[PDB]
RNA sequence: AUCGCUUCUCGGCCGGCUAAGAUCAAGUGUAGUAUCUGUUCUUAUCAGUUUAAUAUCUGAUGUCCUCUCGAGGAC
């Protein structure tokens, strides 16, 4: 129902609303945040201009990875702005 | 003079002591990795480094409790102690003094066309001084390329005691503001860690 | 135990060359590759010895390596090919003496991989975008704009994603002012893979596809595709618009071929031999690589062989329509 | 996973297992300009012929399949 | 003691204390006590519990960066063409993860496979020797 | 055939029971026996699903390393009634464990397994590594001997067990330190 | 002769100390060592079932000469 | 079983815990069961440490 | 000395009255797992699906003729 796009990782910065705003996106988790988030402008565009990657609010600042992400690479894959298994809006 | 040391191509090290009166070759140990090997050189008589042909350098030491006289695919075996990816392959290990009155050490050539050397560490303080060196260099002074040093030079296997001295150098290329602060983060001035990263080149070799 | 490492000797190994005009000075720096390291020369006018600006490792493993140019700009930046997932645009400050980090973009993992760019690296002669490649499956397209402030920004990503296709080499294509075309070497081994008999191991001929990026569209479509002859394994840059035909010229075994679209027939060219050659016959021959030899006069090209012959290679056009070929024994 | 190129399955075949790892190999070979030089100095040849003879074998290694 | 199981959350909460335990150490020069670990980790592989494999799976690539790929897949061979089905589904899982990173570094860990008929299964690449 | 398969390996005994329907037995013969990996663990075929609390319910709780119990937290470390609970929050005493900071600074620094070739099992814990030339020290008491093993006198006369045919112990066919007298 | 019949032992022994004191002969496949429930304390006489019985006949040969606790220990075919 | 190996003579191991008919595990027991002494005429190097001794007896 | 009775002595098992004095704490949902209890296959044989092998699932009870499942005859 809920899964990641993983379209091709662009330029833009990801952005995160209140609610998401510590998180660090796959791990889940607020610690050490390291480097940034990129999404393909097809995920973030428009309504989406400073759209949560999440929830559909207002981004209030910017995602950070963890270093634990890091070392596994895992931030390097597709987009990761999660798309519900309907639309994204 | 006592044992001997092979190499296989692919499984690498096997210790081989010959019984001079019952003429036997004896494999009492072997290594626990497959690497493929260039070259061999003796550190000492418990100790062995290797190159690999992808270009790494492994040391394995033998445990002081080897039993010299014996009779999965092994009994019993020696630990890896070093992992070190130089990133470019080795064809001959000799260990030597270079300079007259400098210390002993070990070295390397590749097949690159350079020409490079391992050294010991006399003391740990030098050790972890130069380990925060690496540490707040690497995120301070990331590789040109993007790569990470750590990564790359844990390449191929994950590195083991081991301390870059050209990630140590590069103190020099960094701006005023790189170094200063930095040796305010290592808690020293830029004379002081410079001339100490001097110390051993000097001390050791040119 | 603890070992700390020191080089002594910097290898002299030189695996890539690229020459462009760093400093914004009429002289040209070279840009050399050594396999670690990124070096970068000064030869002399005169005398002609070849000073040492600069000498940098990157502690990382240098794959391609390219220098390009916004159109009709003043410098060249430096394009690397590395072996992480990151490509890096570097500028070469002439006061500061070292390089600076102009972009960093991750397009994938790290290492060298079978299906990661970064191995192969190709970009338009006016600079607008350059191309990224791998051995299989991925080919990656950045578009680059100067800024407000005419200082580089570098695009988004693009995808030339085409499945189970080996790339053999990719070099940029001249159009001026046009939707860029770029000539990938491929070929298909999904032919060879579904056939139990072992006929797809023969029988399956490279395809040459130019792929058409398109600004407007702002996508990558396949647009040419012709299949070879016979397998070359690299291509040359024929500059065209104003100054000569836009083609490619493509380094085959035995042979050299012209090789362009619209109306443009192919022209072959055998590979010229020595008289009363020791070699065994059965030894063929191609070329290694080529440096182009641009002038606001004329143009031509240096080819080699293994024997280390390298041959002056020159364009018979009528118009825009190349009739034919000639390649004159140039030296050793 | 599947779209990542080598990913493998319960079903994988020897066949396809090796030439997956030949391949590797052979782009590994590619990557790395020393071990190339290595083999290009064992084999005496050009780079570029070692590479070439390379790109020729990326499909076929091992020959046909079964 | 926690990983030797009493009750799954042991060998799930312990694990996940191994993963964390495995990034963070890493490069560090601690391997072997990792490695002695990685033991008693080894036999959990095998379970439907949806928290417990995850677990494992983030387990097992924590100490896939902090060991180095060699030993893991020293682990994973045998497990790839055993005849269920069930260790095949489980150690090409694996397999995969450790695939997919560091997939250029396992080139020289691949074993010696000898060449059938049809087909040439021996790399002599590798056994070039000056 | 699973008899002519086992002609075609270095170590055939790696062959087992369903190892002969396997999908490329031809292949896995030569992997299995690879030189340092690992055997796959054998709790399948065991429908048991990998434990049970038979031999797990002797087991002590825990037991410290002597690195963390010279320290003395141990004692420190333990009741209340509800009451005491709520004069607990509004009397409350601060300090009860009152550590010394020097000493959980000096024992992990001043102070302070298996090798690759081991894997763990269901129920494997002491055996393997109780043995014919190998027992436990107070068992030794009951025997009395000061530092063979005195039925090792008569495994001389009546001959090697049967049991065990590997055997050797001491000073027979075994040219011994310790416990250990045979191996 | 697969099993035997132990006797003369002091509770201090248990079915720990027969294990690992009669596989130093030869494996003791099966052991037996009552536990009484009502005092809660051992009388002292073993049951052993081996492998086969060439195990246990060599046992009569080999097996009594086992001390518990200075003491003699029984060892006879069943 | 293992009386019926050994006295067999197929010896009693962990290689032969597979298969149950006699016949086979003979032929595995037969998959499971050199020095040069120099002569002075440089032609013994083929020769054997046994037969230089029996020259030594001979000479 | 024995039997019976008794006395003494020793040993072993071996929380007041009142109106009962008065009064009396529970969040939800999405996924998912574990652990208890209860109940079902003496089926014989073969063929197929299926399994690592089992297991499981899926189908029928030597043929022909005559007489009233049984008997006889020819195979
Ligand atoms: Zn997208
Ligand atoms: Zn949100
Ligand atoms: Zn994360």
């Amino acid at each position: 129902d809920l899964i990641f796009c993983r379209k091709q990782a662009g330029v833009a910065i990801g952005r995160l609303c209140e609610k998401c705003d510590g998180k660090c996106v796959i791990c889940d988790s607020y610690v050490r945040p390291c480097t940034l988030v990129r999404i393909c402008d097809e995920c973030n565009y428009g309504s989406y201009q400073g759209r949560c990657v999440i929830c559909g609010g207002p981004g209030v600042s910017d995602a950070y990875y963890c270093k634990e992400c890091t070392i596994q690479e895992k931030d390097r894959d597709g987009c990761p702005k999660i798309v519900n298994l309907g639309s994204s809006k | 003079g006592h044992r001997v040391i092979v190499s296989d191509v692919q499984e690498s090290f096997i210790w081989v002591r010959y019984k001079r009166n019952e003429n036997q070759l004896i494999i009492f140990a072997d290594d626990t990795y497959p690497r493929w090997v260039t070259t061999a050189s003796l550190l000492d008589y418990d100790t062995v480094a290797g190159a690999d042909k992808f270009g790494n350098i492994c040391v394995v030491r033998l445990p002081p409790n080897t039993n010299d006289e014996v009779d999965n695919g092994a009994s019993q075996k020696a630990e890896v102690i070093m992992n070190y990816h130089v990133g470019e392959t080795v064809l001959s290990l000799q260990k030597t003094t270079l300079i007259p009155g400098g210390s002993e050490s070990l070295v390397y050539t590749t097949l690159s066309g350079g020409i490079g050397i391992l050294v010991p560490f006399t003391s740990h303080e030098d050790h972890d001084f130069f380990q925060h060196v690496e540490m707040h260099l690497r995120s301070e002074h990331p590789p040109l390329c993007g790569r990470d040093h750590l990564s790359f030079r844990s390449y191929y296997f994950p590195v083991k005691n081991v301390i870059d001295g050209d990630l140590c150098e590069q103190f020099n290329s960094m701006e005023p503001n790189k170094q200063k602060n930095v040796s305010e983060e290592l808690d020293r001035t830029p004379p002081e860690v410079s001339k100490k990263l001097e110390d051993i080149r000097t001390r050791y070799a040119f | 135990m603890f070992l700390y490492n020191l080089t002594l000797q910097r290898a002299t190994g030189i695996s890539f060359a690229i020459h462009g005009n760093f400093s914004g000075t009429k002289q040209q720096e070279i840009v050399v590759s050594r396999g670690k390291i990124l070096e970068l020369l000064r030869p002399d006018p005169n005398t002609g010895k070849v000073h040492t600006l600069l000498t940098v490792e990157v502690f990382g493993v240098i794959r391609s390596l390219m220098a390009f140019r916004l159109t009709g700009g003043t410098k060249d930046y430096i394009v690397v090919g590395s072996d992480s997932g990151r490509i890096v645009i570097l500028e070469y400050q002439p006061s500061k003496n070292m390089f600076e980090k102009i972009h960093q973009e991750t397009f994938g993992k790290s290492g060298c991989r079978r299906i990661v760019p970064g191995q192969f690296l190709a970009v338009d002669p006016k600079g607008r975008a350059v191309m990224i490649s791998a051995i299989e499956k991925q080919k990656l397209v950045y578009i680059l704009n100067r800024d407000a402030a005419a200082r580089l920004t570098i695009s988004s990503p693009l995808e030339a994603h085409k499945a189970n296709t080996l790339v053999y080499h990719v070099v940029g294509v001249d159009v001026g002012f046009e939707n860029p075309m770029f000539a990938c070497l491929e070929m298909d081994y999904e032919e060879a893979d579904n056939d139990p008999t072992g006929e797809a191991a023969a029988n399956t001929q490279q395809t040459l596809t130019f792929y058409e990026l398109d600004l407007g569209l702002n996508h990558v479509v396949r647009k040419y595709s012709e299949p070879l002859e016979e397998h070359g394994n690299f291509l040359i840059t024929v500059p065209g618009g104003s100054d000569g035909p836009s083609g490619v010229l493509i380094c085959s075994e035995n042979y050299i071929t012209y090789k362009n679209f619209g109306d443009q027939p192919d022209i072959r060219c055998p590979i010229p031999r020595r008289r009363n050659d020791l070699d065994d016959p059965e030894r063929g021959m191609i070329f290694v690589c080529s440096a182009t030899h641009k002038t606001k006069s004329m143009f031509f090209f240096l080819a080699q062989t293994e024997q280390g012959d390298i041959f002056k290679i020159t364009l018979e056009t009528d118009e825009d329509m190349v009739t034919e070929i000639r390649l004159k024994y140039f030296d050793t | 996973q599947s779209k990542y190129i080598g990913t493998g399955h319960a079903d994988t075949t020897k066949w396809e297992w090796l030439v997956n790892q030949h391949r590797d190999s052979y782009c590994s070979y590619m990557g790395h300009f020393d071990l190339l030089n290595y083999f290009a100095i064992a084999e005496n040849e050009s780079k570029a012929r070692v590479r070439f003879n390379l790109m020729e074998k990326m499909l076929q290694p091992c020959g046909p399949p079964a | 003691d926690a990983l030797m199981d009493r009750d799954l959350v042991h060998r799930q909460t312990a694990s996940a204390v191994v993963q964390h335990m495995s990034l963070g150490v890493y490069g560090f020069g601690c391997e072997d006590s990792l490695n002695h670990l990685l033991n008693y980790v080894w036999p959990n592989v095998f379970e439907t519990s949806p928290h417990v494999i995850q677990a494992v799976m983030g387990a097992l690539e924590g100490l896939r960066v902090a060991i180095g790929p060699c030993r893991m897949l020293q682990y994973c061979l045998q497990g790839l063409f055993h005849p269920a089905r069930k260790v095949r589904d489980v150690y090409w899982k694996i397999y995969n993860s450790i695939y997919i990173g560091s997939q250029d570094a396992l080139i020289a860990h691949y074993p010696r496979i000898y060449n059938d008929d049809k087909n040439t299964y021996i790399r002599y690449e590798l056994d070039y020797i000056l | 055939t699973v008899a002519e398969l086992k002609q075609l390996v270095a170590r055939p005994d790696v062959v087992e029971m369903h190892d002969v329907t396997a999908q490329d037995p031809k292949l896995l013969v030569h992997l299995k026996a690879t030189r340092n990996s690992v055997p796959v663990p054998r709790h399948w075929c065991f429908k048991r699903k990998y434990l049970q609390g038979k031999r797990g319910i002797e087991k002590p709780p825990f037991e410290l390393p002597d690195f963390i119990k010279r320290t003395g937290i141990q004692e420190m470390r333990e009741q209340k009634t509800m009451k005491s609970k709520m004069r607990e929050k509004v009397r409350p005493k601060m300090g009860k464990i009152d550590i010394d900071y020097q000493k959980l600074h000096d024992a992990f620094f001043k102070w302070q397994l298996t090798i690759h070739g081991d894997l763990y099992y269901e129920g494997k814990e002491f055996e393997t590594r109780k043995k014919p030339g190998d027992l436990s020290d107070e068992l030794r008491i009951s025997l009395g001997m000061p530092v063979p093993p005195p039925w090792l006198i008569a495994m001389q006369r009546y001959g090697p067990p049967p049991s065990y045919p590997n055997l050797k112990i001491p000073g027979l066919n075994s040219p011994l330190y310790g416990d250990v007298f045979g191996t | 002769d697969a099993t035997v019949y132990v006797g003369g032992l002091d509770e201090k022994v248990s079915e720990p100390l027969l294990w690992e004191l009669f596989l130093q002969a030869g494996p003791v496949v099966n052991t037996h060592m009552p536990k009484d429930r009502v005092t809660g304390q051992h009388q002292g006489y073993g049951f052993v079932e081996f492998l086969s019985e060439e195990d246990a006949d060599y046992a009569i040969k080999i097996m009594n000469m086992i001390k518990l606790y200075g003491k003699p220990i029984r060892v006879n075919k069943a | 079983h293992a009386h019926g190996m050994r006295c067999l003579g197929i010896p009693n191991t962990a290689h032969f815990a597979n298969v149950t008919q006699i016949e086979d595990a003979v032929s595995l027991w037969a998959k499971l069961k050199d020095t040069e002494e120099e002569y002075e005429d440089s032609s013994g190097n083929v020769v054997n440490k046994k037969t230089y001794e029996d020259l030594k007896r001979q000479g």
